[PDB]
């Protein structure tokens, strides 16, 4: 999806 | 408040070498000080050496990691280029600041993070208002100079992990004093 994030990335 | 006390900074990008151009940003220290100072500390790099990392506290040599359409682009980790590492001058992670600042606007810098506190040095610049970030992540600048660069940067063709294929690098970085 629309997520900004540093080691556990999702959709 | 003081607009006087707002500083800038800009990056220097290069896509596998060629020039792209500069993207100039106005931090907003008089709202967000703790992570503006961050931000800054890292684009002239002279805060040092990372406590924990090792590697020196510098976006400059760090790339653009990670790239969505119509959404954003995020960079800064200077410690692994994955986006599993970075870390802030003041050593390790720090905490969120007042979310003052939305992403009711695009082109602003914001803080990535993995959950609350976890300020290290990825962020990220929206192309687009993105309101489910509000209170999430905190917005420090915004973009007053070549947002045309981001939008680039943004387009290009990536793997199935959102890497661009080409390399973005932030070949230089700094302030405007």
């Amino acid at each position: 999806x629309l997520l900004v994030t540093a080691g556990l990335v999702l959709a | 408040m003081s607009k006087k006390d707002r500083r800038r900074v800009f990056l220097d990008v290069t896509i596998d070498g060629n020039l792209a151009g500069r993207i100039v940003m106005e931090l907003y220290n008089d709202i967000a000080p703790r992570t503006c100072n961050n931000f800054l500390m890292l684009c002239t790099g002279m805060a040092g050496t990372g406590k924990i990392s090792g590697k020196p506290l510098h976006y400059k040599g760090s790339t653009f990691h990670r790239v969505i359409k119509n959404f954003m682009i995020q960079g800064g980790d200077f410690t692994k280029g994955d986006g599993t590492g970075g870390e802030s001058i003041y050593g390790g992670m720090f905490d969120d600041e007042e979310f003052v600042m939305k992403h009711d606007e695009p082109f602003v810098v914001s803080m990535a993070n993995k959950g609350p506190n976890t300020n290290g040095s990825q962020f990220f610049i929206t192309t687009t208002p993105a309101p489910h970030l509000n209170n999430i992540h905190v917005v420090f600048g915004k973009v007053v100079s070549g947002q045309e660069v981001v939008t680039k940067i943004e387009y290009l063709k990536t793997n199935s992990k959102n890497r661009p294929l080409a390399d973005v690098v932030i070949l230089n970085c700094g302030e405007l004093v």
